[PDB]
Formats: structure tokens, C-alpha cells, sequence
């Protein structure tokens, strides 16, 4: 059921000159993210933190500090270029976590191996009044 | 025998969370296939706050007016 | 982590999933609409709470709803 | 007025007559050649399609690229057929790219 790829380190990184927008202490002690893609050739692209970088021909591996950074870069890579990307979350333990795309398909296309999380079977006008849930820790939309 | 009001009828909205609630609109299509919980398609004369002029409704949220 | 809920008035247009900047939402199969599609929110521990999804939903009233809740590092959008 | 419409479709290609003051979708709804829609409000890409000839009124169309209306794609549910047209159906993803 779609084994996810592995993180292959020794994957090179783009040609950057350095910038004051990169990783900080949070990446040392809490978490950071890593994106990888393909790049048929060497080309220039706008870093999601600073100026411009040159992606190398072949696999590319970037380390960023937020999931939103990875996803904005991936959206830019996927529409303006025709490139496939995946990104991961790395902990200070040395533990990787394949993040996106989760089950191999992009979430805007319906895949038959997905369950429903957070679905209520009624309209939004049919939530109870708050007086119905007072003094018990649930919320009216919890149901 | 089909379901629901006729095509191009004049119906009154009863869904109070609707922008056009207690107003009227005109039916344009009633999905006959069951398993759909909101078959009636109603087009309105004014747009709501999201700049939209048509919405789906259930059979009992719609009441025929004359 | 904020809360995101999907209601059964959804017409399965997918516009909300295309808009999420943190990949919270997803399409799953269904049987209650012409699209046989419905949105789900499996990854709400990454939701920044921008309501970019709600601006995209066309139903009246909304079919996706975001309830802001307890704040964390990921929810606040902190890079440090 | 009521120009003839042509829609290529995996089911084939069929024609139906229908006045210029109408949206294409309800008119393919009349005669009964089924087409894919979600919104009926011009705010998604399920009713997307492109044209073979003529061109279709896209005044009340929105949520489109400042180009999607200059290189072929059209949403069938908010579109007025100004001419005897010849159009495509089931065209969301080659529009979705
Ligand atoms: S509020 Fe923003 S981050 Fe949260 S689910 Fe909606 S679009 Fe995604
Ligand atoms: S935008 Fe609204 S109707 Fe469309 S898929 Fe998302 S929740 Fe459903
Ligand atoms: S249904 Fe999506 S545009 Fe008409």
C-alpha cells in the first residue's frame, strides 16, 4: 500500500550563497524539514527564504524550518516547473518522517484508501446551542 | 413519477442559515437519483456575501409559493 | 491545534484542499453527491488557522469550518 | 437566438437547440446528455471545457486565470453560447494540468 521513499542523504543541495533566513535554534532542539526533488537540468529559482538559488541537474535536497516553507516551494516547483517533490520532518533524535504526499497521490485527487476525519453528517445550521454543552467539556461542533 | 417541485417553479427557502432565507428563488434542476441529500437546485435574483447566486437544497427546505 | 470540520452539504468541488497552505485537507470517496467526493481533515496538528479554505467554499452556508483552539509552535507559525 | 450546440464527449457528439440567453449546462440538461458538474456557480473546475469553433460569452465567469478565457477553457455552467458552437466536455484536468 505505497511504501514511502527513504531519505537518501549525500543528496546534493542547490547552489546558494547563504542568507540570514535559514535555520535557527528551533532546528537544533525541536524540529526541521527537508524537501527533495528532481530538476531535469540546472536552473535558477527563488528561495522561499531569501534571494535566488541554482538547483542542480539530478536530485535536490533542501533543509527548511517550517512545513509551510516546504509546501510553498513545492507548489512553485510543481506548477511553474513540472517537477515531483516530497518532504519530510527530521527530529533532533535523527528520525525522519515522510510527510507529503502522504499516500502517494496528491490530496486534490480522491484515492480509494482514505478514511474520513472530522466529518459531520448534517448541515452547519443544526449544531446545538452552547447551553446544551455547558459544564461538560465537549463543544457544540464536536458532534 | 419524478420528485420534488417542477422545473422553473417559484419556491420559498426555509433554511435559516441561508442568505436567501424566507426569500424566493426559481428551481432549475431536481436530481432524481436518491442517495443525494440536497437534490433541488435553486437560482436567486440577488447574490449573497460570497458573490454566489445558486445553491442546492433538500426537499423539505423548499416550500412552493404562488 | 485548531479544529476543522466538514459538513454534509459539501458538493465535493475540492477548492478547499487546493487552497490549504499546510496540507491539512484531503478528498475521500463518498456517495452523497454527484461528485462522489467529500473533504476530510486528517492532519489538523499542522493547521495555522488562516481560513484560506473557508474563503474558497461555495456552498451557503459553509461546508468547511475552522474553529481556532489551543496554540502550539506549529499553529503559531514560528521559525525560531 | 437559439443556435445549435455541438459537444464532443466520451459518449459521442450530440446536438441540442437552445437560446442565447441561457447557460450551456441547463440546456444539455434539457435534452438529456449528461455532463459533469459540481458547483453550478462558476467557482470550481468540474464543468470545464474547451472550444472547437466560435466563442462563448464568459461575462459572468470568475475564479479563472487571467488567461483561461484567452486560450480555450470554458466553464459550461456560467456560459452563454453566442454562436453555433462546437465544444468539449470532461475537460477539467487537462485544464487542471
Ligand atoms: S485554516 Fe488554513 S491551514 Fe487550516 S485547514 Fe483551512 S486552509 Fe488549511
Ligand atoms: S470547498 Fe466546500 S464544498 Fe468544496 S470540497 Fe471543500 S468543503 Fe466541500
Ligand atoms: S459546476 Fe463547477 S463550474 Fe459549473
Amino acid at each position: 500500500g505505497f511504501t514511502p521513499p527513504e531519505l537518501d542523504p549525500n543528496t546534493p543541495s542547490p547552489i546558494f550563497g547563504g542568507s540570514t533566513g535559514g535555520l535557527l535554534r528551533k532546528a537544533q532542539v525541536e524540529e526541521f524539514y527537508v524537501i527533495t526533488w528532481e530538476s531535469p537540468k540546472e536552473q535558477i529559482f527563488e528561495m522561499p527564504t531569501g534571494g535566488a538559488a541554482i538547483m542542480r541537474e539530478g536530485p535536490n535536497l533542501l533543509k527548511l524550518a517550517r512545513k509551510e516553507q516546504c509546501l510553498a516551494l513545492g507548489t512553485r516547483l510543481r506548477s511553474k516547473y513540472k517537477i515531483k517533490y516530497q518532504f519530510y520532518r527530521v527530529f533532533p533524535s535523527g528520525e525522519v518522517q515522510y510527510l507529503h504526499p502522504k499516500d502517494g497521490v496528491y490530496p486534490e485527487k480522491v484515492n480509494p484508501g482514505r478514511q474520513g476525519v472530522g466529518v459531520n453528517f448534517r448541515s452547519i445550521g443544526k449544531n446545538v446551542s452552547p447551553i446544551e454543552v455547558k459544564f461538560t467539556g465537549k463543544q457544540p461542533y464536536d458532534l | 413519477p419524478p420528485i420534488g417541485p417542477k422545473r422553473g417553479a417559484k419556491v420559498k427557502i426555509l433554511r435559516q442559515e441561508s442568505y436567501w432565507y424566507k426569500g424566493t428563488g426559481s428551481v432549475v434542476a431536481v436530481d432524481q437519483d436518491p442517495n443525494t441529500r440536497y437534490p433541488v437546485v435553486v437560482r436567486f435574483n440577488k447574490v449573497n456575501y460570497a458573490n454566489v447566486s445558486t445553491n442546492n437544497y433538500a426537499l423539505d427546505e423548499v416550500e412552493e409559493v404562488k | 491545534s485548531h479544529s476543522v470540520k466538514i459538513y454534509d452539504t459539501c458538493i465535493g468541488c475540492t477548492q478547499c484542499v487546493r487552497a490549504c497552505p499546510t496540507d491539512v485537507l484531503e478528498m475521500i470517496p463518498w456517495g452523497g453527491c454527484k461528485a462522489k467526493q467529500i473533504a476530510s481533515a486528517p492532519r489538523t496538528e499542522d493547521c495555522v488557522g488562516c481560513k484560506r479554505c473557508e474563503s474558497a467554499c461555495p456552498t451557503d452556508f459553509l461546508s468547511v469550518r475552522v474553529y481556532l483552539w489551543h496554540e502550539t509552535t506549529r499553529s503559531m507559525g514560528l521559525a525560531y | 437566438a437559439s443556435y445549435k450546440v455541438k459537444l464532443v464527449t466520451p459518449d459521442g457528439t450530440q446536438e441540442f437547440e437552445c437560446p442565447s440567453d441561457v447557460y450551456i449546462l441547463d440546456h444539455a440538461e434539457e435534452v438529456g446528455i449528461d455532463l459533469p458538474y459540481s458547483c453550478r456557480a462558476g467557482s470550481c473546475s468540474s464543468c470545464a471545457g474547451k472550444v472547437v469553433g466560435g466563442e462563448v460569452d464568459q461575462s459572468d465567469g470568475s475564479f479563472l486565470d487571467d488567461e483561461q478565457i484567452e486560450a480555450g477553457f470554458v466553464l459550461t455552467c456560467v456560459a452563454y453560447p453566442t454562436s453555433d458552437v462546437v465544444i468539449e466536455t470532461h475537460k477539467e484536468e487537462d485544464l487542471t494540468a
